[PDB]
RNA sequence: AAUCCCCCGUGCCCAUAGCGGCGUGGAACCACCCGUUCCCAUUCCGAACACGGAAGUGAAACGCGCCAGCGCCGAUGGUACUGGGCGGGCGACCGCCUGGGAGAGUAGGUCGGUGCGGGGGA
RNA sequence: UCGCCUCCUAAAAGGUAACGGAGGCGCCCAAAGGUCCCCUCAGGCGGGACGGAAAUCCGCCGGAGAGCGCAAGGGUAGAAGGGGGCCUGACUGCGAGGCCUGCAAGCCGAGCAGGGGCGAAAGCCGGGCCUAGUGAACCGGUGGUCCCGUGUGGAAGGGCCA
RNA sequence: GCUGACUGGGGCCUGUAGAGCACUGAUAGGGCUAGGGGGCCCACCAGCCUACCAAACCCUGUCAAACUCCGAAGGGUCCCA
RNA sequence: GCCCGGAUAGCUCAGUCGGUAGAGCAGGGGAUUGAAAAUCCCCGUGUCCUUGGUUCGAUUCCGAGUCCGGGCACCA
RNA sequence: CGCGGGGUGGAGCAGCCCGGUAGCUCGUCGGGCUCAUAACCCGAAGGUCGUCGGUUCAAAUCCGGCCCCCGCAACCA
RNA sequence: UUCGGAUUGGGGUCUGCAACCCGACCCCAUGAAGCCGGAAUCGCUAGUAAUCGCGGAUCAGCCAUGCCGCGGUGAAUACG
């Protein structure tokens, strides 16, 4: 790497919906993740969270009590 | 009509009509062939007018080859005397041992008496021929 | 991919060479080793040949090159052999292939 | 135009060509082949002008040579 | 655009072709003389 | 830094999973992971090249590399385009740097995009390599947001010394790539 | 020290040495390889070039083999054409003598040969 | 229509005609020049946000079909093509020897000397891959210069070099 | 003053006759397939059949002054008689 | 050649005893009317034919200049 | 056959030189004013430039073929 | 845009034999055009014009923003 020109790159923390990955190792240390989905919640570690396919579902189930 | 799409060249040079010989010759196509005995420049509208002859002989049945095809650009001057080359106005160059047209699925007779009226309408002296061991198999 | 960069580099830069028609001091330069033959083409033959491979020696390629450059001069300067042109093949003039060559004076030379 | 005549042209002949043929005698300057690409290659002896042009470097003989895929190369063979 | 081309003294010199709009300024560059050797060598005329 | 949580994980518990599966007679012949390439098409910056360091600044960024700057290989009439002018930003990084961005890309950047019902798995370009494409770049840690000032994505490239899809697609999968399956 | 065999350079023939398939080699050469402090680097990247290395691997590359699917080469025989000498046809054109003689195609060949030097075995 | 370049005609050396068949030139580039270093195309298929037949990117196949300012041809990646750093040899004084050729012209050119450029060097460099991009002499303009200077010193006016 | 036309031998040069189709083009019959002519099921991505268009590609079959993977006979020049 | 006179925001243009400047049909906003218009009322960097230079000072002064015009030149 | 000009929304004309950009009048369409139509006013639509090729990054524009149009010529015989 | 609530998604309430075509109403989501309207053109002279709500007829329910009425606040301006 060509000696100038060029962010730092050095050792940091980091967060989100989880605890942190001490990973890091990015420029610009200490950044705020707003959420991620790998840390399981949000898709990954499905969640399935919210769930929909109700809309086949209900038509059949309110209908023949009524 | 006959004749080629794109030329890379409109007009070309007449050249000889020498050493009647190379390529075609050897009925590769179907059950019987006309063959060219003399050589000649033999044009687009006489070739047409052999299809047809044969066509209108039967039955808009059979199946016809030709097999010689006009690429060679015809000039004429208009009545005029001498001054640039041109105009017009398409040529197969045809030596002998070719085989031009050449019938199949049809019956002998039928076959036989189309070529020799394909042959009239021919500016040279045709053969008609059969096909043969010797046509190979390629 | 036909043909790498590595033989146009290799090509271009013998050809050049070659025209000039002196005798060819020629570099081989492996990751371990490092080589140097001086050739004549026409005859198609080598003349002084001169190894780190052969000379047994070893630790810093490049003083190791000085060495086997000065090991061709001495070795060639003993045939007659002075003037010649530097053959540098596929490789930078630059540290070890430099050092050989800055090396192959006390004979030799323009180099 | 069309007609006429629009054509008509053409151009010096440029006289090009092989000007000394293998086991011949030239003098260093002798020109040997007069061509338009790289048509011969220089050989020993053998230089080539900026059209292409290649001369005898030394007085001697000429020699031809096909080095196949590599060309064909012209070269003067010295006891000059 | 032909091109008259002079340096600093005595005035003999040598010329040249530029036919252009560019370079459009002073045009110099480094030339050998008929008189000492090897000076500046600026266009004008 | 030569430590990086992601190398780590692919040497302890990629590799050999990797080796159960397909088997392997050499070490080399289980796959490394070489060379992500970034590559940033703007036609965006076309008459502006001045809006161009302002990009290139945010690969950086993010990438820790300065990025090149890719320029028009044959002139182009439809969209205006001089065979001069600059496209786009691209950036090569191999080699703990890929890494420490492929994690980061991995536990950050993807969660964080709109939807990612996660990525497409056809994208493997029949020799075993990958390919994906981003429509923002504000979904990166190293983005603050009000540093946008217009959206423009990218092209990930990821080489992979795999000789197939199959196994290129086991070795990213198994990095934690979310695959749509 | 000759001779052979293997490797590494490096020439020559200029595809009969190529593609593809298969197989094989790490002691030694060679490579990939380990690292990037230093020389030197990359319009970004130690990829390449460069340096300091030597833990590992012949996977890649290279080298050596074996397969004729392709690619390449290629008779003999026969024709075409033709220098020279003669005929024939209104013509277009044809034929004979004597000397030269293809191209296509068929048979077949080919998975290279080899010089100099080194390192290693004989 | 008239001079110049390319191709065919042109009969495998050169040359070769017609109001034969077809195209182009009367410029251009201070980088499109010199050198040293590096790099290698067009196309096809697969993959990738805005990207579509085509902007950029990644992978494999691709011996040249690309590129070489412009016509064609010959040539060319073992560079003549593409990038970069230094630079101005698009020098002065000559020129062995040849190509060509009725003359006059046109063309190539090693080598020597002066002072330089790039290069560790060998070396390369007297414009550009090449073949068109041009015009004898006479008359005159300008810049220089030593030369002549109509009794003599100047000057007028010339010569010579550009 | 033996060098001449012509002739013998040896080298080099060439791209015509013939022939070929690798290039540039043209080109008959069939095959397999991009795009579509659109019969229409759509009128949402669809979407199939083509006895019409059709690239490339394979099979058979040809043509060319300004095409050549090839290529004679001859011709030219030098050397020795 | 050249003497020179001609070069305006949007166009024609109009403006040199030098000390930051403009009119009409245009453009637009606004009153009028059948409307078109005319008339009436308001705003538009024209760094006014370029650079360096005299001055506090510049369309409007000194060296070059870019362009324009006629009339006169010349042309081996 | 010869030389010169042309061919562009429905009609009639610009644009072509000098490549990148299709404009003007009328007509047509929708609305207004009028009892109504015309006139008049406010809006809009409408084209691939005869054609086939080639040049270029790009063609109404530059080059070639062909097809039409108009104009001139066709003399000594 | 806490402007403006047209369009659409899902959930329901009521009338009615029955709300696909065609009901009104409630809730959650959705939030479009619209930044005072070209040529042109309507009403109104006072408790009027603006503006604000309220009732009834028909009627099961309702597509009523309609129609017939009721009051609250309440201008401007007429030279001629
Ligand atoms: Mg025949
Ligand atoms: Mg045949
Ligand atoms: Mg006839
Ligand atoms: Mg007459
Ligand atoms: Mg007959
Ligand atoms: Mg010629
Ligand atoms: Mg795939
Ligand atoms: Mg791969
Ligand atoms: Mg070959
Ligand atoms: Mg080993
Ligand atoms: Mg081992
Ligand atoms: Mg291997
Ligand atoms: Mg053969
Ligand atoms: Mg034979
Ligand atoms: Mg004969
Ligand atoms: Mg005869
Ligand atoms: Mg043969
Ligand atoms: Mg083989
Ligand atoms: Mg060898
Ligand atoms: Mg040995
Ligand atoms: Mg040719
Ligand atoms: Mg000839
Ligand atoms: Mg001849
Ligand atoms: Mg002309
Ligand atoms: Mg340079
Ligand atoms: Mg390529
Ligand atoms: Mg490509
Ligand atoms: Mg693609
Ligand atoms: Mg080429
Ligand atoms: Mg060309
Ligand atoms: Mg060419
Ligand atoms: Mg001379
Ligand atoms: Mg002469
Ligand atoms: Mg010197
Ligand atoms: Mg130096
Ligand atoms: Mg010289
Ligand atoms: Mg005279
Ligand atoms: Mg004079
Ligand atoms: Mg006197
Ligand atoms: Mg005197
Ligand atoms: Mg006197
Ligand atoms: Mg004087
Ligand atoms: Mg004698
Ligand atoms: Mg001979
Ligand atoms: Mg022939
Ligand atoms: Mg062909
Ligand atoms: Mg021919
Ligand atoms: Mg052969
Ligand atoms: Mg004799
Ligand atoms: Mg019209
Ligand atoms: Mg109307
Ligand atoms: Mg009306
Ligand atoms: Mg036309
Ligand atoms: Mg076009
Ligand atoms: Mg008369
Ligand atoms: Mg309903
Ligand atoms: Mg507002
Ligand atoms: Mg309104
Ligand atoms: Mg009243
Ligand atoms: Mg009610
Ligand atoms: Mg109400």
């Amino acid at each position: 790497m060509k000696e100038g020109i060029h962010p730092k790159l050095v050792p940091a923390r980091i967060i989100c919906g989880c605890g942190n990955v001490i990973e890091t190792y990015s420029t610009k240390p200490e950044i705020y993740v707003e959420v991620c989905s790998k840390c399981h919640p949000f898709y990954t570690g499905q969640q399935r969270f919210v769930d929909t396919e109700g809309r086949v579902e209900r038509f059949q189930r309110r209908y023949g009590d009524s | 009509m006959l004749m080629p799409r794109r030329m890379k060249y409109r007009k070309q040079q007449r050249g000889r009509l020498k050493g009647a010989t190379k390529g075609g010759d050897y009925v590769a196509f179907g059950d019987y062939g006309l063959v060219a005995l003399e050589p000649a420049w033999i044009t687009a509208q006489q070739i047409e007018a052999a299809r047809v002859a044969m066509v209108r002989h039967f039955r808009r049945g059979g199946k016809i080859f030709i097999r010689i095809f006009p690429d060679k650009p015809y000039t004429k001057k208009p009545l005029e005397v001498r001054m640039g080359k041109g105009k017009g106005n398409y040529v197969a160059v045809v030596k002998p041992g070719r085989v031009m047209f050449e019938v199949a699925g049809v019956t002998e007779e039928q076959a036989m008496e189309a070529l020799r009226i394909a042959g009239h309408k021919l500016p040279i002296k045709t053969k008609i021929v059969r096909r043969d061991a010797y046509d190979e198999a390629q | 991919a036909r043909l790498t960069a590595y033989e146009r580099r290799k090509f271009r830069v013998r050809n050049r060479i070659k025209r000039t028609g002196r005798l060819r001091l020629s570099v081989f330069r492996s990751l371990k080793h490092i080589y140097a033959q001086i050739i004549d083409d026409e005859k198609g033959v080598t003349l002084v040949s001169a190894s780190s491979l052969a000379l047994k020696l070893k630790g810093n390629k490049t003083e190791v090159a000085r060495q086997v450059g000065r090991a061709l001069a001495e070795k060639a300067l003993a045939l007659g052999i002075k003037q010649v042109a530097f053959d540098r093949g596929p490789y930078k003039y630059h540290g070890r292939v430099k050092a050989l060559a800055e090396g192959a004076r006390e004979g030799g030379l323009e180099f | 135009a069309l007609a006429s005549t629009r054509n008509g042209r053409d151009s010096q002949a440029k006289r090009l060509g092989v000007k000394r043929y293998e086991g011949q005698v030239v003098r260093a300057g002798n020109i040997l082949v007069r061509q338009r690409g790289t048509r011969f290659k220089p050989g020993k002896n053998v230089g080539m002008g900026r059209d292409f042009t290649l001369f005898a470097l030394v007085d001697g003989v000429v020699e031809f040579q096909d080095r196949g895929r590599l060309g064909r190369y012209v070269h003067v063979r010295p006891l000059a | 655009l032909l091109l008259e081309c002079t340096e600093c003294k005595r005035r003999n010199y040598a010329t040249e072709k530029n036919k252009r709009n560019t370079p459009n300024k002073l045009e110099l560059r480094k030339y050998c003389p008929w008189c000492r050797k090897h000076t500046v060598h600026r266009e004008v005329k | 830094p030569l430590d990086v949580a992601l190398k780590r994980k692919y040497y302890e518990e990629v590799r050999p999973e990797l080796i159960r599966r397909f088997g392997y007679q050499n070490v080399w012949e289980v796959p490394r992971l070489e060379k992500v390439v970034i590559n940033q098409g703007l036609g965006e910056a076309k008459e502006d090249a001045r809006i161009l360091e302002k990009a290139a600044q945010e690969l950086a960024l993010i990438t820790g590399q300065k990025p090149a700057v890719t320029r028009a290989k044959k002139s182009i009439s439809n969209f205006k385009l001089r065979k001069g002018m600059p496209i786009g930003l691209r950036v090569t990084l191999r080699r703990d740097r890929m890494w420490i961005f492929l994690e980061k890309l991995l536990n950050v950047a993807l969660p964080r995009i709109r939807d990612f019902r996660g990525l497409n798995p056809n994208s493997f370009d029949g020799r075993g390599n990958y390919n994906l494409g981003l429509r923002e770049q504000l979904i990166f840690p190293e983005i603050t947001y009000d540093m946008v000032d217009a959206l423009r994505g990218m092209d990930i490239a990821v080489v992979t010394t795999a000789e197939t899809d199959e196994e290129a697609r086991a070795l990213l999968e198994l990095l934690g790539f979310p695959f749509r399956k």
